[PDB]
RNA sequence: UGAGAGUUUGAUCCUGGCUCAGGACGAACGCUGGCGGCGUGCCUAAUACAUGCAAGUCGAACGCUUCUUGGAAAGAGGAGUGGCGGACGGGUGAGUAACACGUGGGUAACCUACCCAUCAGAGGGGGAUAACACUUGGAAACAGGUGCUAAUACCGCAUAACAGUUUAUGCCGCAUGGCAUAAGAGUGAAAGGCGCUUUCGGGUGUCGCUGAUGGAUGGACCCGCGGUGCAUUAGCUAGUUGGUGAGGUAACGGCUCACCAAGGCCACGAUGCAUAGCCGACCUGAGAGGGUGAUCGGCCACACUGGGACUGAGACACGGCCCAGACUCCUACGGGAGGCAGCAGUAGGGAAUCUUCGGCAAUGGACGAAAGUCUGACCGAGCAACGCCGCGUGAGUGAAGAAGGUUUUCGGAUCGUAAAACUCUGUUGUUAGAGAAGAACAAGGACGUUAGUAACUGAACGUCCCCUGACGGUAUCUAACCAGAAAGCCACGGCUAACUACGUGCCAGCAGCCGCGGUAAUACGUAGGUGGCAAGCGUUGUCCGGAUUUAUUGGGCGUAAAGCGAGCGCAGGCGGUUUCUUAAGUCUGAUGUGAAAGCCCCCGGCUCAACCGGGGAGGGUCAUUGG
């Protein structure tokens, strides 16, 4: 059950998140496999940076996003590309 | 036990143990019943070889021996009769 | 804490003015206390390095932890010397910028003006006096309420305006043109005694 | 001491109030008067009491600040 | 980026020890305290634990039963069978000197639920049981007996070999052997639920079910090298070391058996005893080094003490079972119950360490189609100068020096522009108004596109409406009022910055090292003054530096400490000149790896800074291959 989920990295009331691919048994801030982009809930139009050439490779191997990761992966047009590669060939 | 779900696992696993042991003993006696007839040199010697093979195979689909144990068993028996 | 004492005993103990040449050492140029006029024998070469350090620390009214951190920071430049870069970083703090510009007579007054929230850098207010003013940033006088008694009068009487400070007396904007130099900055005390004082800290 | 080993200890200041079976607190510090003493008791920390004239270094000797 | 000083003498030079000047800390305690920000807080008894909470969920797998609106459909409860989860998350460092850990490799000796892809199936039967109803023994915990009942519960029969194994063929590898193709023999599975079309339609969407193969992810085993004291610890081993076969395991193997032999390890430190979880990292040092393994991340081990298995993809199981032991508790004496090293909390030990708080709004986790239900993980709040950082307790003008204190040679000097006096300020304080970001979403409605269809429902993402904040009326911003509420601790003979009075008289007392005190004490105790730091300041304890005082960097042995009383010599250490060769040391290039967070370099955000984020370098005694 590989996942693609968020990981908290702020101070106390100014949170920040790294987008990371981890085994689902791991702790939220513990071990992971690799990091895939960044996400900032402040900064009114929220800031996303991500590689999007590893997201498409993990997605095709059975990794699965959480609910917020799917929202910010569709705002970037990554889910459409998965759609157009899988069920189109 | 304290948790409600820990109390159910006790009876569930007790029942699983009961039937698991029954079926393992079935398999073991089938095999031994073949061995005691190949050590005598008796007529009706291929039929109980067949039956022992079938016994092992059915035990492997009931989640009682892994799958490699079954390959090992069928190999050993094959080298004894056929 | 900062300091509130008589502020003039301090100059009589360093042997330097500290207040824009306005004379605290006019009468009685000796030290305070009973044993003032009756001086005594020599002073060590520890007393000399301590006296130089205290001269510099009391010039700009800061505390010992902050002085030492600023000194440790100036040591990471490696472009020039280490006492020059120190005394130049010392000048770029928002309190000296208000003193040099001319909106205040003393440095204590300038400190209270920047503390009580009457000045702005680039339009935005800034309240804390240890701020680091960079080169080319017009610091202003809170165009909300720039009609105060003392600021007005202390803009008129310009005792000292330097060769690195720019200013216009109508909008009340000032800025540093570029970084100063030792010839332009107290070539009287030191920067080598102070560097030695921190070698064995 | 709590760990049941015995030592002698100097009691400083001018005038104390220590009697048999009163509980006290020790710190390090060796006196150069006689052998066998390597500790100081600390004034004003348990049954022991601060000295009652001091005006100048009351943080030692355990004296509180007087309105005088 | 390498600073030194005092102290052996009547005086000296050298040798030499002792002491001091710098840092830091999960710190404790004495005197004293105004605020915000970010962090930290049982180091001792792995001591014993009152009270609450920390793991459940599914009615779209199955039969029952109770209500609210005699036949009625929905909504809300109750236990039961069945699935999945409970092996994660959270705690602690007692054991462990060894493949436990770090770094580098190997498995042609291996396993893997949920998740992604591909191929092929999904046929037809049977016998039960809890619940329920009645009934017996029970102090209770709880046990039995009779009768009826369901399924994705259970069991056989069919069909399937793509799996394993053997034979021939071809290619290949580092022994054992590996891959692909052909045959031959015995054998092995499976389950439905919810929808759409419904002329009988017999079709179909979706989620589940069985067999085989890949990926991913997680685990298992073997090997090189590296990190502790003692020789006032030299011998240790009898499944011990190797072979043959048999059993056994996911798997190779003395892993375990029967037989055969007499081997294995050790001065390059075996064995024993003592102490210790290991690492990224952290403190200090010019470096080489030395000392620690607390917050945070990774690996390991344990769960009242000691044995065992069962269920399961995975446990020899942290809020599971069975037995033994100590301890505590309830009993009608026949018997029963329990395990805070989860979060709070308590008694005890100690110099010493916090609230029996709010919420699942955010991030992660379990189950469910989903709304949702659970979550002391976690996000917030409370306590404590325990630490780091930031800002205050006013600002300007102000004299022949007001009164008072201290001193005085009695003229004066110093506290002192310091107060007064005049004009200003409102960071803070108080009162009054306004007032956030953290929120993205699931679900629900309409609308489009693509691949499947006889077709529609649905699948997979796009566009639009709609919907949610514990902190909390918190941060913050605006208006008025007032210098009004907010400074202490240590030192002042030399090291080492800062001196005069009075009291006392080898007393009372002081000291880090020199050393002070017997009538004019700058060394004791007070007052005036002065110096260092400052919401803190000193003291004790622990570690590195100074210490070249264990000297590789970097010391010595005539008289200061120090050449065995002398030879002979096994092992070891080191060795004359030269031609060709090799490539073990040595030098050098390329590739892989040395996690994240830290120290450092550049850049950016919180009014600044602590702090937070993005991109880099660095760190191996490392491996492979080429010179």
């Amino acid at each position: 059950a590989v996942k693609i989920r968020l990981k908290r990295m702020g101070s106390k009331k100014s949170p920040f998140y790294r987008i990371v691919v981890a085994d689902s048994r791991s702790p939220r801030d513990g071990r992971f496999i690799e990091t895939v982009g960044t996400y900032n809930p402040l900064k009114d139009p929220a800031e996303v940076v991500l590689k999007e050439d590893l997201v498409l490779d993990w997605l095709s191997k059975g990794a699965q996003p959480s609910d917020t990761v799917r929202n910010i992966l569709s705002k970037e047009g990554v889910m459409k590309k998965h759609h157009e590669a899988k069920n189109v060939k | 036990p304290n948790i409600e779900s820990a109390i159910k696992r006790v009876r569930t696993s007790a029942n699983a143990n009961a039937k698991n042991s029954s079926q393992t003993n079935a398999m073991r006696t089938a095999i031994k019943k073949f061995e005691e007839a190949v050590a005598a040199g008796a007529d009706n010697v291929d039929a109980l070889y067949n039956e022992a093979v079938k016994a092992v195979d059915m035990a492997a689909t009931k989640g009682l021996i892994h799958k490699n144990k079954a390959n090992r068993d069928k190999i050993r028996l094959s080298k004894l009769a056929k | 804490s900062r300091y509130t004492g008589p502020s003039w005993k301090v100059s009589r103990r360093l042997g330097i003015s500290l207040s824009g040449t306005g004379k605290e050492l006019a009468r009685r140029p000796y030290k305070p206390g009973q044993h003032g006029p009756n001086s005594r024998g020599k002073v060590s070469e520890y007393g000399m390095q301590l006296t130089e350090k205290q001269k510099l620390r009391h010039m700009y009214g800061m505390n010992e932890r902050q002085f030492r951190t600023l000194f440790i920071k100036a040591s990471k430049i490696k472009e020039g010397k280490h006492g020059v870069n120190f005394m130049v970083l010392l000048e770029q703090r928002l309190d000296n910028v208000v003193y040099r510009l001319g909106l205040a007579t003393t440095r204590r007054q300038a400190r209270q003006l920047v503390n009580h929230g009457h000045i702005t850098v680039d339009g935005k207010r800034v309240d804390i006096p240890s701020y680091h003013v960079e080169v080319g940033q017009v610091i202003g006088v809170r165009e909300k309420s720039q009609n105060i008694s003392t600021i007005k009068e202390a803009v008129e009487a310009t005792v000292g305006r330097p060769a690195f400070v720019s200013f216009d007396t109508e909008k009340l904007e000032g800025s540093f043109t570029r970084l100063p130099e030792r010839d332009e900055l107290y070539p009287e005390i030191d920067e080598a005694l102070v560097v030695e004082y921190y070698n064995q800290k | 001491l709590s760990n049941l080993i015995e030592v002698t200890a100097y009691i400083p200041g001018i005038g104390h109030n220590l009697q048999e079976h009163s509980v006290v607190l020790l710190r390090g510090g060796r006196v150069k008067d006689l052998p066998g003493v390597r500790y100081h008791i600390v004034r004003g920390a348990l049954d022991t009491a601060g000295v009652n004239d001091r005006k100048q270094s009351r943080s030692k000797y355990g004296t509180k600040r007087p309105k005088a």
